[PDB]
């Protein structure tokens, strides 16, 4: 229910949301400035007398026309190789981002990643890729726990003259007694001998308490 | 990196209208350069912003420094307010020893910002370790959080609790 | 109304006492918003941990959060 | 449908010009889209509107399986009609 | 900067199995610590003996 | 969303990227 409510919620935001994608729009604006400046160079003197050699040719002589063209052509030979330098520093930023996106899909789409915030912020679930005209976006699915609620813990408990430690779990008390839930939900069952392990006594720990550990082993008797 | 500001033309010649004719009669290369240096500047505003605007929540530590009897006077924000930087960050600041119509802009995020961004970060860490990167900073004594850490490697809590006084 | 700052001298926008989330970045952490006036970027919201050596809180619920991580490809 | 050098009532240029349906202001003669590239002009004789079009062009790329497979080769006219050969 | 953001995401905001990505040794922990123009992580790592 | 300068069309048309994404 919450999975598809969240999909509908991305629906309604993305049909309404502005400035979400703005970055690919920047990149097209950004190439577009590049070439528009390149054009507005080709109609530019670069320190020449005119921006057009054709009028030169139709009114001037070979030597002066060709020196003016020499300075004209030097100007355009920068403007081009400058543009090429511009583009391949764009393309370097792209190639970095592309390795990063390939890794992103490898780890979030093609696998389950423990990396923190590498597949979006929150406890990782999942990611759905979703292409763009010049890009692709991953719809990252991630888990958020809720309703925290405060109890007191104990690393182990003094029993049989032993500190019986959680094999995989934690011991909490609500106010008076002592349930075994897991670390990152309230998923309780009852603290028992079969769901916690002993290693040594309880005469060194700080924070241990006296109490019993249930053991379903006498009732085998009857 | 230093975010510059450039008075391009006046460097390019310096107070000659005749020049400005020659330059607009050369083109707008200084203009492409300014766009390049604005792109730098935004890129590293953004760099810093992803570097440190990683939490939407300003955490404060309590007035009660009880992390297991540890002493932290030299590494934490100093209540005397010497910019609320650690004495270590005091060395890192000491440890950096530094016009013409060309100037350099001052960093967008002043050390006071980076300091309590780091302080909120570090509170979140010590109380949560890894949960606030997955959500909110959730309380923990920090004995059981290294417990969960050893569980991540596959080892008990009792090893830390057996020597946790040593280990501190 | 008038103020002289690090980034220069700003006029007509009130330097304030408050601090809210950045809207119009000026520099040195200093932003502007609503008529519209100059103020200091707010770092976020200030919260204290219920630090106990002897207590924990664990959530009894969760959501299924879905997010879009947007990346350049070509 | 010919790339040609044109001089219309003293206005000279080179390229391929065709008809345009555009309507210039009665005083308005010749048109450049963004980038200052002429797109249409008002006729010198008749002051009707005629489209200025780019002198056709294209790339030249040659396609091989490598020599040692063959001396054979495919050839591409590039964003170009092969009517223009 | 991407590398440092990943570094904090994995060492400061989480526990990483990556080898030597949070300093060399068995990973424990990392404390970030800012600079005038930088930030440094004080990486805490376990060495058996 | 000319002059003897042109831009090539993307090698992988959205139809490709679409059923690559679908697979
Ligand atoms: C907490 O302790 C009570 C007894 O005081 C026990 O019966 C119960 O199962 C636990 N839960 C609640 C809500 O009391
Ligand atoms: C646990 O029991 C022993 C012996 O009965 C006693 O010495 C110790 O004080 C007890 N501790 C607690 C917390 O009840
Ligand atoms: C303990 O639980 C109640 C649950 O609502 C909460 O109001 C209280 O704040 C919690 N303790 C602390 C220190 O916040
Ligand atoms: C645990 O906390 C209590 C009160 O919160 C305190 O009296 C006790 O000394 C703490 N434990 C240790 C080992 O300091
Ligand atoms: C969680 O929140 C939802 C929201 O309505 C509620 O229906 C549910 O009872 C809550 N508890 C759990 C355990 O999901
Ligand atoms: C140009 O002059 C001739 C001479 O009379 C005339 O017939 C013709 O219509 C004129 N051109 C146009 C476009 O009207
Ligand atoms: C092409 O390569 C093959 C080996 O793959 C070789 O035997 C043959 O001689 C080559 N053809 C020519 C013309 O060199
Ligand atoms: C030239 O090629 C384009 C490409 O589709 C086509 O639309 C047009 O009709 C062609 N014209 C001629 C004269 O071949």
């Amino acid at each position: 229910n919450q999975f598809n409510s969240a999909i509908g919620k991305i629906q309604d935001s993305l049909s309404s949301t502005p400035s979400a994608l703005g970055k690919l729009q920047d990149v097209v604006n950004q190439n577009a400035q590049a070439l528009n400046t390149l054009v507005k160079q080709l109609s530019s003197n670069f320190g020449a007398i005119s921006s057009v050699l054709n009028d030169i040719l139709s009114r001037l002589d070979p030597p002066e026309a060709e020196v003016q063209i020499d300075r004209l052509i030097t100007g355009r030979l920068q403007s081009l190789q400058t543009y090429v330098t511009q583009q391949l520093i764009r393309a370097a930023e792209i190639r970095a981002s592309a390795n990063l996106a390939a890794t992103k899909m490898s780890e979030c789409v093609l696998g389950q990643s423990k990396r923190v915030d590498f597949c979006g912020k929150g406890y990782h679930l999942m990611s759905f890729p979703q292409s763009a005209p010049h890009g692709v976006v991953f719809l990252h699915v991630t888990y958020v726990p809720a309703q925290e609620k405060n109890f007191t813990t104990a690393p182990a408990i003094c029993h049989d003259g032993k500190a019986h430690f959680p094999r995989e779990g934690v011991f909490v008390s609500n106010g008076t007694h002592w349930f075994v839930t897991q670390r990152n939900f309230y998923e309780p069952q009852i603290i028992t001998t079969d769901n916690t392990f002993v290693s040594g006594n309880c005469d060194v720990v700080i924070g241990i308490v006296n109490n019993t550990v249930y053991d379903p082993l006498q009732p085998e008797l009857d | 990196m230093t975010k510059t500001s450039v008075d391009c033309t006046m460097y390019i010649c310096g107070d000659s209208t005749e020049c400005s004719n020659l330059l607009l009669q050369y083109g707008s290369f200084c203009t492409q350069l300014n766009r390049a240096l604005t792109g730098i500047a935004v890129e590293q505003d953004k760099n810093t912003q992803e570097v440190f605007a990683q939490v939407k929540q300003i955490y404060k530590t309590p007035p009660i420094k009880d992390f297991g009897g540890f002493n932290f006077s030299q590494i934490l924000p100093d209540p005397s307010k010497p910019s609320k930087r650690s004495f270590i960050e005091d060395l890192l600041f000491n440890k950096v020893t530094l016009f013409n119509g060309l100037t350099v802009l001052p960093p967008l995020l002043t050390d006071e910002m980076i300091a309590q961004y780091t302080s909120a970060l570090l509170a979140g860490t010590i109380t949560s370790g890894w949960t606030f990167g997955a959500g909110a900073a959730l309380q923990i004594p920090f004995a059981m959080q290294m417990a969960y850490r050893f569980n991540g490697i596959g080892v008990t809590q009792n090893v830390l609790y057996e020597n946790q006084k040593l280990i501190a | 109304n008038v103020f002289q700052t690090r980034a220069g001298c700003l006029i007509g926008a009130e330097h304030v006492n408050n601090s809210y989330e950045c809207d119009i970045p000026i520099g040195a952490g200093i932003c502007a918003s609503y008529s519209i006036i100059a103020y200091t970027m707010s770092l976020g919201a200030e919260n204290s941990v219920a630090y106990s050596n002897n207590s924990i809180a664990i959530p009894t619920n969760f959501t299924i959060s879905v997010t879009t991580e947007i990346l350049p490809v070509s | 449908n010919k790339c040609v050098n044109f001089n219309f009532n003293g206005l000279t240029g080179t390229g391929v010009l065709t008809e345009s349906n555009k309507k210039f202001l009665p005083f308005q003669q010749f048109g450049r889209d963004i980038a200052d590239t002429t797109d249409a002009v008002r006729d010198p004789q008749t002051l009707e509107i005629l489209d200025i079009t780019p002198c056709s062009f294209g790339g030249v790329s040659v396609i091989t399986p490598g020599t040692n497979t063959s001396n054979q080769v495919a050839v591409l006219y590039q964003d170009v009609n092969c009517t223009e050969v």
